[PDB]
RNA sequence: GAAUGCCGGCAUGAGUAACGAUAAAGAGGGUGAGAAUCCCUCUCGCCGUAAGCCCAAGGGUUCCUACGCAAUGGUCGUCAG
RNA sequence: CGAUGUCGGCUCGUCGCAUCCUGGGGCUGAAGAAGGUCCCAAGGGUUGGGCUGUUCGCCCAUUAAAGCGGCACGCGAGCUGGGUUCAGAACGUCGUGAGACAGUUCGGUCUCUAUCCGCCACGGGCGCAGGAGGCUUGAGGGGGGCUCUUCCUAGUACGAGAGGACCGGAAGGGACGCACCUCUGGUUUCCCAGCUGUCCCUCCAGGGGCAUAAGCUGGGUAGCCAUGUGCGGAAGGGAUAACCGCUGAAAGCAUCUAAGCGGGAAGCCCGCCCCAAGAUGAGGCCUCCCACGGCAGCCGGUAAGGACCCGGGAAGACCACCCGGUGGAUGGGCCGGGGGUGUAAGCGCCGCGAGGCGUUGAGCCGACCGGUCCCAAUCGUCCGAGGUCU
């Protein structure tokens, strides 16, 4: 497994063999290795990547010590890529080549308190024919005296989005290493400027 | 959702909100300093700075533009002849909002002063 | 975007003038028909003594849609009407002439006789 | 009876909570010919099933008598 | 609806447990560097009229 | 109010 | 970082400059590369530009024409590489940016509303005098 | 100790619903122990076959002026039927 | 019976399996293809219409299929109220009559506020023996699980022909799910323009209010979106079901079994995605502070830290979370670019005039991408270890 931290830049499309290809640009690298998890010390294998340099006047003494043991400038983000042991001390966009498939993990857009229609795609109610204040309501939430209760996991209104989401098997359309840019075909969770994780795909 | 939406609503419909900004503009431009609620003070900076910037331009078009909001030719005359000269070298930022310490008694509302800057 | 109840002009010389889609012949429950899809339809309006008559339940392939068609190259195409050519269960057109332009998507979906007969392919 | 399907269901019309909740109506279908007889004459599914089969038999018989008479 | 209604009187214990979140937090107050009076931060002093090291209003 | 009849 | 800058940097290898400026109301001929069964041929599509929705590289324009009794509209990416060339056939002048209203107009009505843009016609004739 | 008992008092629901037309407010100045709510000025909005004016019925001092703010006023009140 | 609201529909499902489909099988009066019958199998799926209040059923057009049942014939403090089930009226019928009818017909008040359990979301408290900032293991949960067509194999095997495979390999769909906004298409309450009537500024000109909570109309950025886009169902490993075997006694033969071993399902375990150490069994790692002063406790002042307050945020009901706080680009202004609208005012010229032309793609100009300390995040305050026993 190979991974990298990134920023969702924005969307656009390119042309490739007379096909318009929707793309999401990602500013992936460069990601310095800050810590390595090993089966001896930690019980598993992972690489703690850093990403985006930070104002050293904004980094407390516990974190400064953590970077000092690594020899790395203070950084804004620490994320591990599980089961990844990169060869060197730095992880860059070049770990991917055009045509490879990747999974991208972002933080979805936050709908806040979401209606049952937006969150769960419920049908709602009629809009005429007598419907009485129930146009966007969920309807029945159960049975009667048996079981006399509502199941756990019942689909109901509540917060929706601003959640970890992994879209899988996206085509790497291009890599622009001089700009630390990565072009994936399709859509990627979250807002522009949101932080993402680009791992090698698990599909086959 | 409100994602990336600019502009307070201030619990007024569209024509009332515009008239609210105009009246506070007439009063700010009249007295140089007004006290209002903190959310109102913040929204006024933009509305008034824009009027003062057109005044800084000084042409007939700006005056006609500013008159659409202010309506008062004597006030616009003060805006152009007495106020805008003070800001000729100032790059925006013609208005300042500072917050007051005591809340209004009948409803708890936090107040602030809005003033033209020196 | 054709569906049951949708009226379509007949772009051929079968005698039919208006057909009303009653089924989208695309799987178990396709919601919509577009260019190159087959439909079952009722012949709602016909000129006298044509091949088909009012009341006949016919098949047709949709040749033009008012909902624009998107293409892999990033372009799109949109027509002023929803039109279909009446065919037989072997996909061959039942008339001998095709009136008006048709979508180039018909070619890539094996409606070559229709594409041939059409005065313009767009 | 192996070529006869009997359907039971709610009847129509008056009855209050009774007609709402009772499978008193009966349809009997002669599966070979397809002809059906329906009965909700009474409140009883049993009486209605009997009258339905009676009329069904009487109608099949009149068909069979009519064929042999045309022959 | 069909007029929902409390099924039992709420006990003293339960009522007062609901209120375990109602205590006021005291007002955040800093000393005015000019006149040493306690005022809320980021407001003009209501006692001497100073803010940001200078006089802003009459008090 | 509807009736149980 | 400047996200808009990065996006424009990605699109820079795909931007065109070879195409003539046109306006809604202009009659235009888009020569378009089309594949049909085996090969690719150039098909012409000529009509009135009823729309240009701008978004930098992602600008698209919409050309409308009546074709064998049927009105056809066709939407093109302005920087498509499928677009061989665009010929200005005629300069019309409109009073607004979207001409959807010509979909419900007769021929003589469209002729009346979008008239020859004499000024930009003369600008065209005054250019090409670059011998 | 019970009678969906009677009279009274006090709880719960609860700091919850609500505060009575979505015609709409902003500022400055004054008064005062106290002001979103009283007075004054300017700006804004609402009615205008009315939401303006005049009668009759009914009401019965509610009229005017001074002095007041416990209660009444769905908040406040220096104001007020 | 000091009330357990009753049909159908709608919504939301969940369970059973006697299985409608899809997957695996045995038998066949199984040539092939297609069926019949029984066995395993509940993971997923199981369409849209006409009639009728209907349930049911018939019919149309499709489908892999258009399953059957339980849940107070699930679900009216969730909706509906066509039917049933009051009072009006009428027809048939019965009754001298008043009236009557599982006979018909038209009409006929469905109650804003959720206390507890439960459910969906979000916090506050304490705990996890020092006090802290990070990064994590994943016990255990949850999500998901469908399927068709065409093509190649191959017009091969099989068959007189008609027809027409297994196995394997491609491509393309439908419905559903998650995310997204480049494109397509919506909205876009004031972003631009046009228009009427009236009143006003200031007479012309140019404007402002009101005609909706946008007067109307043509457009429309960001955002939020589906009709638009990307992606998902797996693959794979393991153990099985029915079923088929290998070797093999008892029982010289035989036997899938009694000892042993193999193959074998859309199903089961894992695998994928999400949650998750209140996992009180409170886990792991990296890093930071450190034995302070005063009579397993108390009390002060501190450390690493944190909170308060402030500027804000595609985060959000509050709370939380995230970012910034002058050593600063966090919001506002200003500036440049994008974008929208589509050529402002004024002036000049042509026309008697309405107008037209030019200056001019001008003027205006929300949110988008940036820049710039012009304005505001001033100044600060309070918490916060000294580490139980063996
Ligand atoms: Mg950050
Ligand atoms: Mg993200
Ligand atoms: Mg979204
Ligand atoms: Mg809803
Ligand atoms: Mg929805
Ligand atoms: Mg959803
Ligand atoms: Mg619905
Ligand atoms: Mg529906
Ligand atoms: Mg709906
Ligand atoms: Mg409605
Ligand atoms: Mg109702
Ligand atoms: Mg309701
Ligand atoms: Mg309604
Ligand atoms: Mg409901
Ligand atoms: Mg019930
Ligand atoms: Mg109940
Ligand atoms: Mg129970
Ligand atoms: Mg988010
Ligand atoms: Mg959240
Ligand atoms: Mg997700
Ligand atoms: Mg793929
Ligand atoms: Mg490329
Ligand atoms: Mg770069
Ligand atoms: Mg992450
Ligand atoms: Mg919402
Ligand atoms: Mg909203
Ligand atoms: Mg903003
Ligand atoms: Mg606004
Ligand atoms: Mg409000
Ligand atoms: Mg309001
Ligand atoms: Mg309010
Ligand atoms: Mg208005
Ligand atoms: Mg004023
Ligand atoms: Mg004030
Ligand atoms: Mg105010
Ligand atoms: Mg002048
Ligand atoms: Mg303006
Ligand atoms: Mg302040
Ligand atoms: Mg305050
Ligand atoms: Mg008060
Ligand atoms: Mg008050
Ligand atoms: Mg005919
Ligand atoms: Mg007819
Ligand atoms: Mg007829
Ligand atoms: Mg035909
Ligand atoms: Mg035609
Ligand atoms: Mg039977
Ligand atoms: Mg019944
Ligand atoms: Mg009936
Ligand atoms: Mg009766
Ligand atoms: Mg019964
Ligand atoms: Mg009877
Ligand atoms: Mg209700
Ligand atoms: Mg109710
Ligand atoms: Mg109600
Ligand atoms: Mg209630
Ligand atoms: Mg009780
Ligand atoms: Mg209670
Ligand atoms: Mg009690
Ligand atoms: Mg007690
Ligand atoms: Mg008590
Ligand atoms: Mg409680
Ligand atoms: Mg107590
Ligand atoms: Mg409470
Ligand atoms: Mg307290
Ligand atoms: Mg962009
Ligand atoms: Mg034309
Ligand atoms: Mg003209
Ligand atoms: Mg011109
Ligand atoms: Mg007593
Ligand atoms: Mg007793
Ligand atoms: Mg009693
Ligand atoms: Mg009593
Ligand atoms: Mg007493
Ligand atoms: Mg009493
Ligand atoms: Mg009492
Ligand atoms: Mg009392
Ligand atoms: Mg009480
Ligand atoms: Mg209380
Ligand atoms: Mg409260
Ligand atoms: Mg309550
Ligand atoms: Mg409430
Ligand atoms: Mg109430
Ligand atoms: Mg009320
Ligand atoms: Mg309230
Ligand atoms: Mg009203
Ligand atoms: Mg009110
Ligand atoms: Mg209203
Ligand atoms: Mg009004
Ligand atoms: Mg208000
Ligand atoms: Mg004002
Ligand atoms: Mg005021
Ligand atoms: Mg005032
Ligand atoms: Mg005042
Ligand atoms: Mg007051
Ligand atoms: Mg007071
Ligand atoms: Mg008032
Ligand atoms: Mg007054
Ligand atoms: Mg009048
Ligand atoms: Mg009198
Ligand atoms: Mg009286
Ligand atoms: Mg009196
Ligand atoms: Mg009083
Ligand atoms: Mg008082
Ligand atoms: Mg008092
Ligand atoms: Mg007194
Ligand atoms: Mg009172
Ligand atoms: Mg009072
Ligand atoms: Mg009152
Ligand atoms: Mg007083
Ligand atoms: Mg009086
Ligand atoms: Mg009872
Ligand atoms: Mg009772
Ligand atoms: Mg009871
Ligand atoms: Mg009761
Ligand atoms: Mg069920
Ligand atoms: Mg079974
Ligand atoms: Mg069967
Ligand atoms: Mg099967
Ligand atoms: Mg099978
Ligand atoms: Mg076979
Ligand atoms: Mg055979
Ligand atoms: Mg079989
Ligand atoms: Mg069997
Ligand atoms: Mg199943
Ligand atoms: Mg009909
Ligand atoms: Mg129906
Ligand atoms: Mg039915
Ligand atoms: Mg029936
Ligand atoms: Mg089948
Ligand atoms: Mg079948
Ligand atoms: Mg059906
Ligand atoms: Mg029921
Ligand atoms: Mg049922
Ligand atoms: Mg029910
Ligand atoms: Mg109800
Ligand atoms: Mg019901
Ligand atoms: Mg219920
Ligand atoms: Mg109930
Ligand atoms: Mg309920
Ligand atoms: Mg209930
Ligand atoms: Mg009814
Ligand atoms: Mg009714
Ligand atoms: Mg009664
Ligand atoms: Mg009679
Ligand atoms: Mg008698
Ligand atoms: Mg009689
Ligand atoms: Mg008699
Ligand atoms: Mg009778
Ligand atoms: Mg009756
Ligand atoms: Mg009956
Ligand atoms: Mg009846
Ligand atoms: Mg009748
Ligand atoms: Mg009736
Ligand atoms: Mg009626
Ligand atoms: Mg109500
Ligand atoms: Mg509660
Ligand atoms: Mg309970
Ligand atoms: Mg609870
Ligand atoms: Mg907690
Ligand atoms: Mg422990
Ligand atoms: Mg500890
Ligand atoms: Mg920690
Ligand atoms: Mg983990
Ligand atoms: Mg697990
Ligand atoms: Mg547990
Ligand atoms: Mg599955
Ligand atoms: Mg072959
Ligand atoms: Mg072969
Ligand atoms: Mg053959
Ligand atoms: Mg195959
Ligand atoms: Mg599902
Ligand atoms: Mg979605
Ligand atoms: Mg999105
Ligand atoms: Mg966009
Ligand atoms: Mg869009
Ligand atoms: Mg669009
Ligand atoms: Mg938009
Ligand atoms: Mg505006
Ligand atoms: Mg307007
Ligand atoms: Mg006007
Ligand atoms: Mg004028
Ligand atoms: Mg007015
Ligand atoms: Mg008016
Ligand atoms: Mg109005
Ligand atoms: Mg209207
Ligand atoms: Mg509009
Ligand atoms: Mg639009
Ligand atoms: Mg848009
Ligand atoms: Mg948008
Ligand atoms: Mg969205
Ligand atoms: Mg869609
Ligand atoms: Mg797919
Ligand atoms: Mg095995
Ligand atoms: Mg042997
Ligand atoms: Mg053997
Ligand atoms: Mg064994
Ligand atoms: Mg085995
Ligand atoms: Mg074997
Ligand atoms: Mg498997
Ligand atoms: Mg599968
Ligand atoms: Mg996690
Ligand atoms: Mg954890
Ligand atoms: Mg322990
Ligand atoms: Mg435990
Ligand atoms: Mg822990
Ligand atoms: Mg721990
Ligand atoms: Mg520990
Ligand atoms: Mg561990
Ligand atoms: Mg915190
Ligand atoms: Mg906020
Ligand atoms: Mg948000
Ligand atoms: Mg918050
Ligand atoms: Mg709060
Ligand atoms: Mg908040
Ligand atoms: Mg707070
Ligand atoms: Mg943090
Ligand atoms: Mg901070
Ligand atoms: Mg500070
Ligand atoms: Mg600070
Ligand atoms: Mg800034
Ligand atoms: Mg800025
Ligand atoms: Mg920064
Ligand atoms: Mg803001
Ligand atoms: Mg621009
Ligand atoms: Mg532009
Ligand atoms: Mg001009
Ligand atoms: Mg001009
Ligand atoms: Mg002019
Ligand atoms: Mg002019
Ligand atoms: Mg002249
Ligand atoms: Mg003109
Ligand atoms: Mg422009
Ligand atoms: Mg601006
Ligand atoms: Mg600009
Ligand atoms: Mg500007
Ligand atoms: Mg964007
Ligand atoms: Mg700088
Ligand atoms: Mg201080
Ligand atoms: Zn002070």
């Amino acid at each position: 497994m190979k991974g990298i931290l990134g920023v969702k830049v924005g969307m656009t499309r390119i042309f490739r063999d007379d096909r318009a290809v929707p793309v999401t640009v990602i500013l992936a690298g460069p990601c310095p290795v800050v810590q390595r998890r090993t089966p001896e010390k930690d019980g598993y294998t992972a690489v703690q990547l850093g990403f985006l340099p930070q104002n050293p006047k904004r980094v407390n003494r516990p974190l400064k010590g953590h970077f000092a043991k690594a020899g790395v400038e203070p950084v804004r983000i620490l994320r591990e890529i599980r089961d990844f042991n990169p060869e060197g001390d730095t992880v860059t966009v070049e770990i991917f080549k055009p045509g490879e498939r990747v999974d991208v993990t972002g933080t979805s857009k936050g709908r806040g308190f979401a209606g049952v229609m937006k969150r769960w795609n419920f049908a709602g109610g009629p809009d005429s024919h007598g419907a009485h204040k129930i146009h966007r309501h969920p309807g029945s939430i159960g049975n009667r005296k048996t079981p006399g209760r509502v199941y756990k996991g019942k689909k109901m209104a509540g917060h929706y989005g601003a959640e970890r989401v992994t879209v899988m098997n996206l085509e790497v359309v291009d890599v622009i290493p001089e700009e630390n840019l990565l072009l994936v075909k399709g859509a990627v969770p979250g807002p522009n400027g949101g932080l993402v994780i680009v791992r090698e795909t698990k599909k086959a | 959702m409100r994602h990336l939406k600019s502009g307070r609503k201030l619990n007024r419909h569209s024509s009332h909100r515009l008239a609210l900004y105009r009246n506070q503009a007439k009063s700010l431009l009249t007295h140089g300093r007004i006290t209002t609620t903190v959310p109102k003070a913040k929204e006024l900076r933009g509305f008034v700075d824009h009027l003062i910037h057109l005044a800084k331009r000084g042409d007939l078009h700006a005056r006609r533009l500013v008159l659409r909001d202010l309506q008062d030719v004597k006030l616009v005359r003060k805006l152009f002849d007495e106020i805008a000269p003070r800001y000729r070298d100032r790059q925006g930022g013609y208005t300042r909002v500072l917050k007051l310490a005591e809340r209004r008694r009948g409803d708890g509302a936090p107040l602030a002063l809005v003033e033209l800057v020196e | 975007m054709i569906q049951p109840q949708t009226y379509l002009e007949v772009a051929d010389n079968t005698g039919a003038r208006k057909i009303m889609c009653i089924r989208v012949l695309k799987g178990s429950n396709a919601k919509y028909a577009t260019v190159g899809d087959v439909i079952v339809a009722s012949v709602k309006e016909a000129i006298p003594r044509g091949a088909v008559k009012e009341g006949d339940v016919v098949k047709a392939v949709v040749v033009r849609t008012k909902k624009e068609i998107k293409r892999p190259d990033g372009s799109a195409i949109r027509f002023d009407d929803n039109a279909a050519v009446i065919i037989n269960n072997q996909l061959e057109p039942r008339g001998t002439r095709v009136f008006g332009p048709v979508a180039r998507e018909l070619r890539e979906k094996g409606f070559m006789k229709i594409v041939s007969l059409a005065p313009e392919v767009l | 009876m192996d070529e006869i399907r009997i359907d039971v269901m709610r009847a129509s019309g008056p009855g209050g909570d009774g007609v709402n909740t009772t499978d008193s109506a009966v349809r009997v279908v002669h599966l070979p010919t397809g002809i059906m007889v329906t009965c909700q004459d009474s409140r009883s599914q049993i009486k209605n099933r009997e009258k339905a089969l009676m009329i069904l038999r009487s109608r099949l018989l009149e068909m069979k008598r009519a064929e042999e008479a045309e022959r | 609806a069909k007029h929902p209604v409390p099924k039992k009187k709420t006990s003293k214990a339960r009522r007062d447990a609901r209120r375990s979140h109602h205590a006021l937090t005291p007002p955040t107050l800093v000393p005015c560097p000019e006149c040493k009076a306690m005022k809320p931060p980021h407001t003009v002093c209501p006692e001497c009229g100073y803010y940001a090291g200078r006089k802003v209003l009459e008090v | 109010a509807a009736a149980k009849c | 970082m400047n996200r808009g800058a990065l996006i424009k940097l990605v699109e820079s290898r795909y931007v065109r400059t070879d195409l003539p400026e046109f306006r809604p109301g202009d009659t235009v001929r888009v020569s378009y590369k089309v594949k049909e069964g085996n090969r690719t041929r150039i098909q012409d599509f000529e009509g009135i530009v009823i729309r240009i929705r701008r978004n930098g590289f992602n600008t698209t324009f919409t050309v409308r024409k009546v074709s064998y009794g049927v009105g056809v509209e066709r939407i093109f990416p302005l920087h498509s590489p499928l677009i061989q060339k665009i010929d200005i056939v005629q300069r019309g002048r409109a009073r607004r940016a979207k001409l959807y209203f010509i979909r419900n107009l007769s021929d003589r009505e469209i002729r009346r509303k979008l008239r020859a843009d004499r000024k930009r016609i003369d600008q065209d004739r005054a250019a090409e005098r670059a011998a």
